[PDB]
């Protein structure tokens, strides 16, 4: 009569949805489970228009909005995606983060999600763009506020005791060549009208 | 045992013996967990296959 | 009610009031006994039934 | 590679997951569709341990954890459905609205279109059990705030154009109306004794 | 059996021996009553229980 999906699959898929992504070094069991039935996963999510990418070389999985039967769309407009779209202020930090991530990867390898940075290093970087309001309290406040927003999108762990943070590797799949290209195009478009 | 005791308080039907015995009377050692254990040892091989 | 109290003492999940059924159902429960339920009442504010 | 679920069903599913509800008053054609295709729905939901409960009298579809019987933890724990315990104000309003729905269906039968209830009478009813924060303005403001929160849970409409509101048939299936009515009678009796 | 006899006159679907369970099932049938079955197969099958 009934054909209950593998309860293990049910656990793994429901967890993965609960967090939007899923990292091996943290929760390897459901991670492997989804690796075991990526097709079943997909068909489970397909009605929802949610689809799973994969990164074995770093130990990651995650959802990403499908683009079918209402072509393309601004993905974020989907009902189920649960947060407000990134905003180029965030993106300004995002680029810096990605730079550090790839730089550390290109010298420690791809064998860990432990790409780390100290908050104070960011300060000069933003200081150039967001300027220098000359009060560490204001700038560091805004810095942590940005970081908070990002952890809301899951990209970066919040500060630890040592004022150091771990970049979540999902960052990489956000700072895509293709997506970066669409972004640079739209940004040059903005430049052309700002002038 | 206690379960059988409770249902025994009533349960005047004995509609068919199969249930009464298999569930209420007989202790349980069906190997669903053990069979899962076996099936899971093979998941490793399945993963290299995938 | 008393038999149900005994079964509660003994079992994890007894079939309360099993006798009224005849052996295949239970329709009273732990909390009803704890709160002295007796009937539906008006079911909107009435505490007499409880 | 894979075929794709019917678009209408996917639409109804996604809406029902955003709002836990689908209704003849909101997506009536989706309502007809899902009614003709409930097996598809439940099949989609069951990997997540989700399943709809239905109400054809009141034209309401709604969700409900599908987990099985006799769990290891006496009450279900579900990775997705986080639980709330409402503040007294909200719970009280819900109990009020619940007995309101019950009375309306008592006098009008089951499924009869709800009559609207006036903020003008609500503020008294809140006054019955809540005293006074300092002004009628504060009473009305917090009443509308809690009504907003309730509409957030989909249990009511928005404050309408005439400072009345309408009840959502989801009330017909709250968690435990006995908790509501016990508290309501206890509250009125307590205030009657205190005065 | 007599009640079933009366009920066999009056009903197209006379549930035989229903009261024995109490509402769960009507295990007996017209063919057994016409056979005058005393009980289930008593161990043999040559209509020794008929």
């Amino acid at each position: 009569s009934e054909t209950r999906t593998l309860q293990k699959i049910r656990e793994a898929t429901q967890e993965l949805l609960k967090y939007g992504l899923l990292e091996e070094a943290s929760k390897p069991n459901l991670y492997r489970i989804v690796l075991s039935h990526p097709e079943e996963v997909t068909r489970i999510l397909e009605p929802l228009d949610l689809d799973i990418g994969i990164d074995e070389i770093r130990g990651l999985l995650y959802v990403k909005v499908r683009l079918d039967e209402t072509p393309a769309q601004d993905e974020w407009a989907h009902p189920l995606v649960r947060r407000q779209r990134l905003n180029l202020e965030q993106s300004l930090l995002v680029a810096i983060l990605r730079q550090h991530f790839v730089a550390w990867e290109q010298e420690s390898g791809t064998g860990a999600s432990q790409a780390q940075i100290a908050i104070d290093d960011l300060l000069p970087q933003l200081q150039i763009y967001l300027g220098d309001p000359g009060s560490e309290s204001k700038e560091r406040t805004r810095l942590l506020t940005l970081l908070d927003q990002l952890k809301g999108h899951g990209l970066v762990t919040s500060p630890d005791a040592h004022e150091r943070i771990v970049i979540r590797p999902i960052i990489a799949h956000l700072a895509d060549p293709i997506n970066l290209q669409a972004l640079l195009a739209w940004l040059r478009e903005q430049i052309a009208q700002q002038t | 045992a206690f379960t059988l005791l409770n249902r025994a308080a009533g349960l005047k039907q004995l509609n068919s013996i199969d249930e009464i015995f298999r569930e209420l009377v007989l202790d349980d050692h069906s190997a669903f967990d053990r069979a899962a254990e076996v099936a899971n040892s093979f998941d490793g091989l399945t993963e290299i296959h995938q | 009610t008393l038999v149900d109290a005994l079964m509660t003492l003994l079992l994890a999940n007894p079939r309360y009031n099993l006798a009224s059924t005849g052996g295949h159902e239970s329709d009273r429960d732990l909390i009803s006994y704890v709160r002295g339920v007796s009937g539906p009442g008006d079911g909107g504010e009435g505490q007499s039934h409880i």
